[PDB]
């Protein structure tokens, strides 16, 4: 008796698979991918937007915006001082 | 992915042979019954012969 048609009925190996549910994943996911990001933000040279260049890196964990932005503090109040006195 | 992919390419085009084959196969054995039928009444013969 003729063979039966099972291995040429593909169209359930299609889903068949955990790995298809991930290529439909990464056909959207890798395709709409950029070589390199949109942009980081780090300036706009908004003038404080170079603060932010300067101190707010995404690599400048270094004390001196924090040190700079507490003596801001210090030159405000001190004037109130003798805004006081 | 591509992997699993790959069997079934070659799957596809190869199976079409093996299903061709075994209908040409069994085509081979219904001339067969023709042939049984000439070799039985060989036999047969034989036998009422022989029996005289």
């Amino acid at each position: 008796v003729s063979t039966l048609i099972p291995p040429k009925v593909v169209s359930s190996k299609n889903i068949g698979s955990a790995p298809n549910a991930k290529r439909i994943a990464n056909v959207v996911h890798f395709y709409k991918s950029l070589p390199q990001g949109p942009a980081p933000a780090i300036k706009a040279n908004t003038r404080l937007a170079r603060y932010k260049a300067k101190y707010f890196d995404g690599d400048n964990a270094s004390g001196k915006p924090l040190w700079h932005f507490a003596l801001g503090i210090i030159a405000f109040g001190y004037s109130m001082e003798y805004y006081f006195h | 992915r591509i992997d699993s992919v790959s069997q079934l390419q070659n799957v596809a085009e190869t199976t079409k042979v093996l299903f061709d084959v075994s209908k040409e196969t069994v085509e081979l054995e219904s001339e067969a019954f023709e042939l049984k039928q000439k070799v039985e009444l060989a036999h047969e013969a034989k036998a009422v012969l022989d029996s005289w």
